[PDB]
């Protein structure tokens, strides 16, 4: 229903999203924020149920917290990404079932960065590109075409207008602005609100 | 599936095929649907395969401690009180349809035990999917007091009527004879079906696969 | 409530040949866990060039090859000659979408030559669609069949392979050797394998005897 | 029909040297109740064939209408000419594909057994206008029950006389009177041969209770 | 399944894929597609197979009636007309077609797109079938009206692969037409596992 | 499936038949449907198979540790009580046509009667099971109050063969069972 | 079905004196693939792997639950696991959940940790073993692949043989396959040595 | 609703209930249940009640059209033959448990049998409706070959009487029929 | 309970000068079938209050079962005081609402009446723990027959005897006899007095067929 | 699903409409027309049913035209919204029951111009102001607020841009470009195609 992308470098996790909260027919908030800053490196979009997506986002924010306030440092993209399977598996038979669909995005010092996927059915992914909703339908043509494993950020922010001048042409929706950030060695840094102008 | 069982004048002869079957598709050509469960006591299971393999290893488990307590030799009505009283409490879920036969001071006895609880005492049985071609061979050619190769062709021509009649049965016949001492286990007894040879050469050399990425790792 | 519609089963295979038509089906006929009988063939000479098989739920095979056979003698009172290998996968394709809301339930492979003496098969579906093939494998066991032609006719998937054409005794082992290996997993593939050869010289059918369990 | 309220049950048929013999019991049951104790369920056609059926008795009995109607018409032509089994057996397939193709079928399960020209013919019709010939047929309970007792003499010994025939059938209409729920013990054996349709009375079973002292 | 057709300043190009299948197992590999009506006229395929074969089939014998009744050939815009009609009368029976009209016309280039909902509508770039979402994104981001003749030729020859790499019911090999002024014209067909190589390097 | 039971002066009398059934095939030509709890009082069971053969094992089981706890031969009355509350406890999960009868020394021979529901009652002369509803016109008009043992015998014989020669689901073969002050008698007939 | 909202295959073979296992790379949801380097043969020990086919969320949660086990087995002892050993042990594991199961298919190839001798089963989603002397598969198509294996397999091959016996079974037999494609790994593994190769397959 | 009808030598005897319900509620206390379609040849109607009279109404206007051609009396299996036609065609929408019974002059008395399916049999008793399930067992041990009129009229009485007394759909009042070649005797009973 | 198996039928009951009558059949039925023809169906409490009740009989024996043991208990303290005739009514009603709120009702109707310190208590007691007091009281279909007979009398003339409370009542057991179709010619009248509780014998009404002659 | 509006002048009818065409989850075509010159001063738009838009349409169109051909003169715009809800009205008790959803914008040489509206039950409703589809919802307030029955048309070009403008800006749609004419007692006017820009 709503888009998320993970374009994926050499040296730099680009990660863009959109800024509109849906309503039964009508548009309630357009600057709505589906990141959550877990750590330093490690970013986190969330996409699925509505009463869904607000506290499991909560739930693995303290418990990442809870490692670096008590171990003195900060978990690794890989164990982050893992520690999200364990818990929406375990709980998934069980009279509450989870529904959200949302990845990670991390960088590692060691590791370099890194890019994950997953399903409500919490099955992971390591992948070099990623999204959700139904713009996924029609971006990962472009992606997959326009791509190269040693691209530069500069041609990737200019790879990022091509697949979203594709989303407002042949869609259903609206979607006006998506927010953008980038992650580097130097941590989370956030890019310009990317819009549309309607006049 | 097609097992059945027999008493003659001094023992007990069960029999069954080795095919296994899933969907109708032939998933194993040989099966293996007769289980221990004392030196004097044997089982053939019929229905979900894993119900009846789960089942009968529990009660084998239980009869070896019961006798090893005793320092006896377990008894049939033994192993019926245990199955027709677990089967029951779990309301027929457990889909496991059993045959069950040994001899005890008292002599030989036959059960057949249905997925519910109900039990049956019978001089001879037929459980499975073709078990009505082999009863028709039983009341057709049954006799009381019948000698052990006498016991032995009956029950093999029986398990061959459900193997050349019914779909879901169809491949080697095996047999048991238990008795006051001898115990016998036929892996083998007849092979009724074979297959055919191959006629083509279909064999490329090595050097016919494109290969992407090799690697080698040596061990010790 | 009265269901119309029951499977039988049966296997139908057919081979394009350089200048003829092989076609093979077993001869069991099981319905439910049970056989009724060990003896139905699915080959039908339909002229002296051309056999049809017929699979899937035996009472509309019974009914869909007598309104063939009454159309073959309709067009050559009409038009002086026979009908051609493709003109029948024509006409047949109309046949079968003329029920297109009541459906048969038959799966049809047309064999035969044309009229320069090669070998044409066509496949088809319930509903009317068909296309030209070199090989295709209808039934029960169709799923089992297909990829090892694929391998072996077609070629495909091997390096340095050179491409010989099917030559007819190399033909007839590879009929011979499938069937064996479609009935030790397929419980519906019987015991009698018809094989009929359509050549330039008449038809010739030949039966090889399978496993009977 | 969609429902069938007095029902048959199994029919047998077996060829033999020079005629086929075929055997059916005289119940008709209505649900679990034996209703109608004394039926006749073979009807003699002309000379040469004749027929059995199972399923739905009032669709038995419209058929054994139009059937007897269309043997008087040939033989009212007197032309010398008469239908052979086999193109009965051709006809009343055609009757049951065109009855089931108006979703409103008849709940039968028939067996025709005839001899023409030094010939056995025994030919199976089912209600979905399923037809085949076999050496022995089997509807019902019979098909999981005589069926296996059938084809293992068969493919023994490919022939048989008539006697060798005639005990065999006794030896699975036994059978049938011990596993099947709905079975009578009172049957009827009708026979073709060269010299016509003969059928004989309500003859019976001697039946085996000595396994009932065996606890 | 996936289909495509665009117009530009050089006429037509119609391309598709070649796999039907059957549930989770693949039928063939070597269907045709794109149905050829007249010399002057092209069909697709969408959906039920026997479908589109059928009525296409009966829309070339009207069109033919029509040339020896009027003495010429029928435009573009009155064959989807007539095929539009037809399939109206069978609405809410089930059937599955979706199909594409292509053609050159005393009015220029034509391109109609008919469905088995009674849709009729013309315009510029189509994309029909289960994968047709992932031949939008990279045609609209190549298109243009003013193409060569060898550059139209490979931005439809990559649409269709970058659809059969993503999807996994469309596949097998690439058929490519060009529909010109005098009538249309095969271009070429390519297997799948060739232009893999080709756009690796 | 048809039971029968008639009590008389001395004692009671029970029968039944022997055929079970499952669909429209018999899974079992002779089976003892009646059951000897204790050595005076036996019960017939219909419905369920799997279900009457698990609660008459229950009630043997309480009887006979509460009888040796007695130390006195059990009332009939005692044991009919024990099955009303099994049933009628489990009367959501249960299909049991129970009938108890037998012999006691306070007050002779006894007849109960456990449908389905759970309830309990005292007869003169009890029937259940599938097959009973075929002879409720025989049974009224035959029965007459002062028979002996041998004109039970020929009472009940007669009851069952009528319910077995017209229902589907009851035949096989005639078991019956005589308890009085003397002993058991059991026999098998046909006819 | 709930088995083919991923897909998959596995195969093994037994040959003279080694084993081969062997699987698609293929991750996708019903008609979209993902990625091409998900992983379904996990090695438990050496000489011994274990493969994986069904649903993609059981796939990682039993491996992680039998590897749970399986390192406080080889810690209480002093030995490697048997190959039988480990069928027990993955038979009481799908057992436990009997009614809310997980939906897999396993398939074990290994060889004796004291001999040569090779070792292949493969059990069902709740739990029953099944061993054989010449090949096992599973997944979607499964079909197909018994088509293969009973007109290729031979009973004694050298282990060139053996890898060009189930790469003509593999290839063929996943492209007729839909849902499953997208390269095949392959592991041949020995007394010796492991060897390990990709295959150059159809990427539609 | 219980229906009887048995034949002797000279001719048949009927009988049946007289009540009518409507889930568990008496519509009617008394109703005629048998019907004089000719002057020789009754039938007895079971089932529906809007169904049972419309068909009689049709045959008896087929009959009376029928035997003026003839000018002959009519057959009683002829009777029976129009139910089988009308009730096989439209078996879809009836449900009717007709028994027809008379005396015939070629042939004497005659009872046939024609069942919801539409079938046709003649027999020697006949019985039907809800409450004739109850009395299988006494019809078949009380019935003799070679009765009288008195007998027959002895016979019908107890029948009925058992199966009001044990069905709670049957019941009211007993009305009888003996049909000869001499008339028609119609009576009213109780007990 | 789900499903009655084995049900009663029409329970009436009427106040009169110092007492209240209660009749009720005594017949137990399973479907359309009379099964048990001689069953009680009346209890008698103690000494001053009086129970019948229609519905499923396997629940009714329960509560025989439960409300004899509480009038035991209360003996057995001697301390000069018993359970009034409401008091039972008001704990009835509260053992219905507590079953039906678990979703499993007792199937019952229950009618209670009693005559205590000079007064006549007349109570009804439903399944669904609908309860009231009424000078005259129907269960089943006598609620639709017997009841607009009770109340005709009762608003004409407000107090009854003994005697003409009694003829009324065989009145109204006649009436049921003809019109239900699941009534029994045989029942039995319990009345409570000062003097106790006194329960009558299996009597029967005098039925008129008349009318039998009218076609 | 698609938006229409009907504003109603002194002696002019203001409509306009918009050119998307949808599709499952894209949209196909960016020019459609939903209108339908049916006379010189009679215009028919259509909203409903994706096969039955079209014929019903064209059905409608040639029985005016036979009107016009045979008698010589043009329909009034009463009698011609009155021919159209008898043609729904009969064949809606019938095997193919019709599902579309449009009025009329027609303008009288004797009583001026006029406007209707029309459900697919077929129930007619003379209106000064009305609209269809979802956009409705959130355009009969404003349209309601800034009303004036005597209002001129360079205000109600103005007053259409400020119901478009709210289009845009709460809607979980698309909807880029929108067509517009007029009619007066000169006819059919085409004014220009109203657009946002992208950029």
């Amino acid at each position: 229903m709503e888009y998320l992308i993970g374009i994926q470098g050499p040296d730099y996790v680009l990660v863009a999203s959109d800024r509109v909260a849906a309503s039964n027919i009508v548009q309630m908030k357009d600057d709505h924020d589906k990141m959550f800053k877990m750590s330093e490196k490690i970013l986190l979009l969330c996409v699925g149920e509505a009463g869904d997506t607000v506290q499991f986002a909560e739930y693995i924010q303290k418990n990442v917290q809870l490692y670096k306030m008590r171990n003195g440092y900060e978990l690794s993209p890989t164990a982050a990404a893992n520690f999200t399977r364990r818990n929406l598996a375990d709980c998934l038979r069980s009279r509450t079932p989870y529904h959200v669909n949302l990845l990670l995005a991390g960088y590692d010092e060691h590791e370099g960065p890194a890019l994950y996927y997953m399903d409500y059915l919490a099955a992971l992914a390591k992948a070099p590109f990623a999204a959700h909703g139904y713009g996924a339908f029609l971006t990962l043509s472009i992606l997959d075409r326009y791509y190269t494993p040693t691209i530069s950020r500069e041609r990737a922010v200019e790879l990022l207008r091509k697949c979203l001048e594709e989303l407002q042409k042949r869609f259903i929706l609206n979607l006006p602005t998506f927010s953008v950030r980038i992650i580097d060695k130097n941590g989370i840094h956030d890019l310009d609100n990317i819009s549309f102008p309607k006049q | 599936t097609t097992i059945a069982g027999v008493v003659y004048k001094d023992g007990i002869v069960l029999g069954a095929d080795t095919r296994a079957t899933e969907g109708m598709v032939v998933a194993d050509k040989n099966c293996s649907k007769i289980h221990f469960i004392s030196p004097n006591i044997y089982c053939c299971g019929a229905g979900t395969a894993a119900d009846t393999d789960m089942t009968t290893q529990l009660i084998s488990s239980n009869l070896e401690l019961h006798s090893l307590s005793t320092g006896r030799l377990p008894r049939v009505v033994t192993a019926n009180r245990m199955l027709k009283q677990m089967l029951f409490r779990y309301q027929g879920y457990i889909g496991a349809a059993l045959v069950l036969g040994g001899v005890d001071v008292t002599g030989p006895h036959l059960y057949s035990i249905y997925p519910h609880g109900s039990t049956d005492k019978l001089p001879y049985v037929t459980m499975g999917s073709g078990s009505l071609a082999a009863m028709a061979v039983f009341e057709d050619k049954f006799r009381p007091d019948m000698e052990e190769e006498e016991a032995k062709n009956l029950v093999s021509e029986a398990i061959a009527a459900g193997i050349f009649n019914d779909l879901g049965s169809g491949s080697n016949i095996d047999l048991c004879v238990i008795s006051k001492n001898k115990l016998d286990f036929l892996r083998p007894y007849t092979v009724p079906n074979k297959k055919g040879t191959r006629l083509g050469r279909y064999r490329c050399e090595k050097g016919t696969t494109a290969v992407l990425t090799e690697k080698i790792t040596p061990l010790e | 409530r009265f269901s119309p519609y029951v499977f039988n089963g049966g296997t139908i295979l057919a081979i394009a040949g350089e200048d003829f038509a092989i076609v093979a089906s077993d001869t069991r006929l099981s319905e439910g866990f049970s056989i009724h009988t060990r003896d139905s063939p699915k080959c039908y000479k339909l002229t002296d060039k051309t056999v049809i098989g017929c699979s899937g739920f035996h009472g509309d095979c019974l009914t869909l090859t007598k309104i063939i056979e009454a159309r073959l003698k309709m067009y050559k009172h009409s038009n002086n000659k026979a009908m051609t290998t493709g003109a029948i996968a024509a006409m047949l394709s109309t046949i079968l979408y003329s029920r297109r809301f009541f459906p048969y339930y038959v799966y049809n492979i047309i064999g035969g030559l044309d009229e320069e003496g090669k070998g044409a098969v066509y496949s088809f579906d319930p509903v009317g669609s068909y296309q030209r093939d070199s090989f295709k494998a209808g039934g029960s066991a169709s799923a089992m069949l297909q990829p090892l032609l694929d391998n072996q006719v077609g070629f495909k998937n091997m390096q340095n392979v050179e491409h010989v054409p099917l030559s007819l005794d190399r033909a007839m082992r590879l009929v011979k050797d499938v069937f064996i290996s479609a009935a030790e997993r397929d419980v519906y593939t019987g015991d009698a394998l018809r094989i009929c050869i359509v050549t330039k010289e008449g038809i010739r059918e030949e039966t090889v005897s399978l496993r009977k369990d | 029909t969609q429902n069938p309220m007095v029902t048959g049950t199994s029919v047998l048929g077996v060829k033999f040297e020079g005629g086929v013999v075929i055997a059916a019991d005289m119940l008709g049951s209505y649900g679990s109740l034996a209703r109608f104790r004394n039926i006749s369920r073979i009807m003699r056609v002309n000379n040469s064939t004749m027929l059995g059926a199972s399923g739905d008795y009032a669709d038995f009995q419209y058929l054994k209408q139009v059937l007897g109607q269309m043997v008087i018409d040939e033989e009212l032509l007197g032309d010398g000419h008469s239908y052979s089994p086999r193109a009965i057996h051709s006809w009343l397939t055609r009757a049951m594909y065109s009855r089931r193709s108006k979703m409103n079928p008849l709940w039968n399960t028939m067996v025709i057994g005839g001899y023409a020209d030094g010939e056995s013919f025994l030919g199976y019709v089912d209600m979905l206008g399923v037809a085949y010939e076999a050496p022995s047929l089997a509807t019902g309970y019979g098909a999981y029950l005589a069926q296996p007792l059938l084809r293992e003499v068969l493919e023994k010994q490919p022939v048989l006389s008539q006697t060798e025939a005639r005990d065999l059938v006794e030896r699975c209409m036994r059978v049938l009177y011990y596993r099947d729920a709905r079975s009578y013990n009172r049957f009827q054996i009708a026979t073709v041969t060269e010299k016509g349709v003969e059928i004989e009375g309500p003859l019976s079973t001697e039946t085996n209770w000595d396994i009932a002292h065996m606890i | 399944t996936t289909t495509l057709a665009f117009k530009f300043r050089h006429g037509v190009i119609v391309a598709a894929d070649s796999r039907a299948t059957a549930g989770a197992y693949i039928a063939s590999q070597t269907v045709k597609k794109v149905i050829e009506i007249n010399p002057y006229l092209l069909g697709t395929m969408a959906g039920g197979a026997a479908d589109c074969s059928f009525w296409e089939r009966l829309l070339a014998r009207q069109c033919r009636i029509y040339e020896l009744r009027n003495k010429e050939r029928i435009s573009v815009a009155a064959a989807s007309k007539l095929l539009a009609n037809m399939v109206y009368q069978y609405k809410g029976m089930g059937l599955s077609m979706g199909t594409m009209i292509c053609g050159w016309d005393k009015r220029g280039p034509g391109l109609y797109y008919v469905d088995s909902e009674g849709n009729r509508i013309s315009g510029a770039t189509f994309s029909v079938g289960s994968g047709s979402v992932y031949a939008y994104g990279v045609m609209d981001r190549g298109y243009s009206y003013d193409l060569e003749v060898e550059q139209a030729y490979d931005l439809a020859r990559r649409a269709i692969y970058q659809a059969t790499y993503r999807d996994a019911y469309s596949g097998g090999a690439v058929n490519l037409y060009h529909v010109r002024e005098d009538g249309w014209i095969r271009v070429s067909s390519d297997n799948v596992a060739d232009l893999h190589e080709k756009y690796s390097g | 499936t048809t039971i029968m039971a008639v009590q008389f002066d001395g004692g009671v009398v029970l029968g039944a038949d022997s055929r079970t059934t499952t669909g429209s095939y018999i899974a079992n030509r002779v089976t003892d449907k009646l059951t000897p709890i204790h050595d005076r009082i036996f019960c017939c069971r219909s419905g369920s198979a799997a279900d009457t053969q698990a609660v008459a094992d229950a009630v043997t089981y309480q009887l006979g540790f509460h009888s040796i706890e007695l130390n006195e031969p059990p009332l009939v009355h005692t044991a009919a009580s024990l099955f009303k509350e099994m049933c009628y406890r489990y009367r959501e999960d249960l299909m049991a046509g129970i009938i108890i009868a037998g012999w006691d020394p306070q007050e002779g021979g006894q007849v109960y009667s456990v449908p389905m529901g759970g309830m309990m009652v005292r007869q003169s002369f009890a029937i259940g099971g599938s097959g009973s509803s075929y002879i409720y016109g025989y049974v009224d008009a035959t029965y007459r109050e002062g028979m002996t043992k041998e004109e039970c015998l020929q009472f009940t014989a007669n009851a069952l063969a009528l319910a077995m020669e017209r229902d589907g689901s009851s035949g096989g073969v005639i078991r019956l069972a005589a308890i009085a002050e003397s002993g058991v008698e059991r026999q098998v007939l046909l006819g | 079905s709930i088995m083919s909202y991923n897909g998959g295959a596995v195969m093994a073979m037994k040959g003279k004196n080694c084993v081969a296992i062997a699987a698609d790379r293929r991750f996708g949801i019903q008609a979209q693939m993902v990625t091409t380097d998900f992983q379904k043969i996990f090695p438990m020990g050496d000489r011994l792997y274990i493969g994986l086919a069904g649903l993609a969320t059981d796939v990682q949660t039993v491996a992680q639950r039998l590897k749970f086990r399986l390192n406080l087995y080889e810690l209480k002892e002093g030995r490697q696991i048997k190959p039988y050993t480990l069928m027990s042990m993955v038979a009481n594991l799908l057992y436990e959940k009997r009614f809310g199961p997980y939906y897999t298919e396993p398939v074990i190839a290994g060889l004796d940790p004291k001999t040569f001798k090779p070792f292949i089963c493969s059990l069902d989603l709740i739990g029953c073993p099944m061993v054989t002397d010449d090949f096992v598969v599973s997944g979607t198509c499964a079909e197909q692949m018994y088509g293969m294996c009973e007109s290729l397999w031979e009973p004694n091959m050298d282990p060139d043989h053996l890898f060009e016996t189930i790469s003509q079974a593999m290839l063929n037999a996943v492209d007729r396959d839909a849902v499953s494609g997208m390269g095949v790994i392959v592991h041949i593994i020995e007394k010796d040595k492991i060897t390990t190769r990709t295959l150059k397959a159809r990427m539609d």
